């Protein structure tokens, strides 16, 4: 059918895997293992269409700064994701992550996800300020454990590439 | 992905696979193992368009993964082998290609069995 590809960003330890891991296998992962790069394949029905979407995994942590790059071309959508308890991991999507996107993927539509909600920090008016000012088709908050906001903010990422 | 085998404790083991197929090639490759009953694990990886960059996780060096140019070959060689590392062990490439899109390829896959 239609195949989009979506790729994760933000800081480490923010809530990616387990974001990605809850919408594909209904599961929260326990132990935190720091991600180098993972692959994982979840289905989803959104405005009535089917698409397969394709979760690439990447690493927040600045050890694997040669090879996250190296996930993003022919992307359709991104998710740039911080955590609602970190504030710094806010304040680094303008400095770190927006400007590393928007030259590897400069045209690519981007959704800010503010994980670990049920953590409440940052106020939600800051981060949709903080989608303002990057250029993000939305912004979203959800929280993994809680297994709330997933759905929606793969269906606002599906909507998204589906343009 | 070959190589695997029925290996004492502390024994060793080399693993091979293909750095890139024949529509495609690979701008990085990784190896992930599947452990019965525990989800996949990282094992390994490299990378291939920046510079050869090598990435573990353990920092132990019982694992080191490499590049034959010549066979076209990535070998992933595991020394000092404990009952922990029984898993079967998957192969990743980033797929490029002329007229496709960046895609993730999931190798076949090869038993490793410890003893005890
Ligand atoms: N309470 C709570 N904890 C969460 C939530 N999402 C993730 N976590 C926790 O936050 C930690 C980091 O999670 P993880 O998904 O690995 O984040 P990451 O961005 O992928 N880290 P990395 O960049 O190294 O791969 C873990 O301890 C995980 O349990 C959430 O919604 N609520
Ligand atoms: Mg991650």
């Amino acid at each position: 059918a239609i195949r989009k590809k979506l790729v994760i960003v933000g800081d480490g330890a923010c809530g990616k895997t387990c974001l990605l891991i809850v919408f594909s296998k209904d599961q929260f992962p326990e132990v935190y293992v720091p991600t180098v790069f993972e692959n994982y394949v979840a289905d989803i029905e959104v405005d009535g269409k089917q698409v397969e979407l394709a979760l690439w995994d990447t690493a927040g942590l600045e050890d694997y700064d040669r090879l996250r790059p190296l996930s993003y071309p022919d992307t359709d959508v991104i998710l740039m994701c911080f955590s609602i308890d970190s504030p710094d991991s806010l304040e680094n999507i303008p400095e770190k992550w927006t400007p590393e996107v928007k030259h590897f993927c400069p045209n690519v539509p981007i959704i800010l996800v503010g994980n670990k909600k049920d953590l409440r920090p940052v106020k939600p008016e800051e981060g949709r300020d903080m989608a303002n000012r990057i250029g993000a088709f939305g912004y979203m908050e959800c929280s993994a454990k809680t297994k709330d906001g997933v759905r929606e903010v793969f269906e606002m990422a599906t909507r998204a590439a589906l343009q | 992905a070959s190589g695997g085998g029925f290996v004492q404790p502390g024994g060793s083991l080399r693993l091979s696979c293909a750095a890139s197929g024949d529509t495609w090639w690979s701008s990085a490759m990784g190896w992930f193992r599947q452990a019965p009953g525990k989800e996949r694990e990282f094992v390994s990886a490299i990378s291939f368009y920046p510079t050869e960059y090598t990435y573990y996780a353990d920092s132990k060096g019982r694992f080191t993964i490499s590049r034959d140019n010549s066979k076209n070959t990535v070998y992933l060689q595991m020394n000092s082998l404990r009952a922990e590392d029984t898993a079967t062990y998957y192969c990743a490439w980033i797929a490029w290609g002329p007229w496709m899109r960046t895609s993730w390829y999931w190798g076949q896959g090869t038993q490793v069995t410890v003893s005890s």
